[PDB]
């Protein structure tokens, strides 16, 4: 779950 | 049964005197926090000793392997020499050592598993002591309020 | 883990909990008595009545 | 004690915030293991905080009741002093009256 | 069991009396400050031996 | 890292926390009582009246 | 264990009494000035011996 959240932040 | 009854009466009287002295919550609480921390330190020392023992066995196992290698080198030298008796003696030394090493390895594996479990247990213990401190603070506040309330209730 | 009597922490917790519960019940009764009295109840009612 | 618990609660929140900052740093680092450790620390602390909050609320209610009780007590002691004065006057008169009655 | 309880009570009583006298802000801070400085000096000697 | 309670680093944190909490609680309780009294509130109003 | 803790508390109290007697700056300062000069002289003598 943390990785998914991290990925979203990385996205933008 | 009469003797038992007499013993029980004496025990009850002794118990009553003892509980009153230790009845206060604060005195009991101070002893408990100090004791758990001390126990953890003792446990850590025991764990360290176990870890040292595990390291020693590994070193011993390595030494045994080295000894076997040394024997093998001697056996090779014996072959060059051409003396059958010298070679045979070296082989015998290798076999007994190998059997001992196998037994040691099995023992070491069991010991290692126990050590790993202890380390995990220690981590759990650390979480528990911290929780206890929080619990103690809550208990102290409640106790002070209760004592004040009881006096008020009496009036 | 066992919760045995010899351990200091286990013994302290049981004694403290029993004493606290008894005191709390007694405290509640004392509080109820104050509430039961007419004057305490009257004062809250009186304050609302008095300001207007 | 109530103030201390509130301070402790604030400290716990601050600690959680610090852990969150560390987690953000871990994400920048790209190491999965570092991030996971920070998350575990946050979860245990949060559970403790929730328990503390429930305890604090109960404690606060008791404290409020005690303050109200104290105000009532102040009224009572003042009333007692007035009662004592009346009692003293009556007692002196009664003693004199009894002696007179005996004669 | 009784003997253990008595020992605990005696230890607790002694500790309670002792801590209040012990808990003085000026004395405690000064003692702590003196101890840390002394400890650092000892460490340097150990380091020198290691260096040697 | 751990050592004993007697050592200065571990002990200092405990003493300071206890002393600070006790001092703050006592001061706060005293302050609230002064505010509660009717006369103090009246004095501020009186000062304004005195000034004009 | 308890005795050791008690001794430390006593020592801290003793230390506080001792510093107060020697707290005045002038007596200490004169001694310090004398001591550094003496130490330097000893160092100089040692240096001279080494040079010699």
């Amino acid at each position: 779950d943390e990785l998914a959240a991290l990925k979203a932040q990385m996205l933008p | 049964m009469g003797l038992f009854d007499r013993i029980k009466r004496v025990v009850s009287s002794n118990l009553n005197d003892l509980v009153n002295k230790a009845e206060d919550p604060e005195k009991m609480l101070e002893q408990a926090i100090l004791e758990m921390q001390e126990d953890l330190v003792q446990l850590r020392q025991g764990v360290a000793q176990a870890i040292a023992a595990q390291k020693r066995s590994e070193k011993q196992y390595n030494d045994a392997q080295n000894e076997i290698n040394k024997w093998q080198r001697n056996a090779q030298l014996a072959l060059q020499k051409g003396d059958e008796n010298l070679a045979r003696q070296a082989l015998e030394r290798k076999k007994t050592y190998t059997d001992t090493s196998a037994a040691l390895k099995a023992s070491l594996d069991t010991q290692s598993t126990q050590v790993e479990t202890l380390k995990r247990n220690l981590i759990q213990l650390e979480s528990k002591i911290s929780e206890a401190k929080t619990k103690k603070e809550m208990l102290k506040a409640r106790i002070t309020t209760a004592k004040a309330q009881e006096q008020l209730q009496g009036m | 883990v066992r919760g045995m009597n010899t351990s200091s922490a286990m013994s302290a917790f049981e004694r403290m909990e029993e004493k606290v519960l008894m005191q709390e019940s007694r405290a509640q009764a004392l509080g109820e008595l104050a509430g039961a009295d007419l004057e305490t109840q009257f004062a809250q009612l009186e304050g609302g009545s008095d300001v207007d």
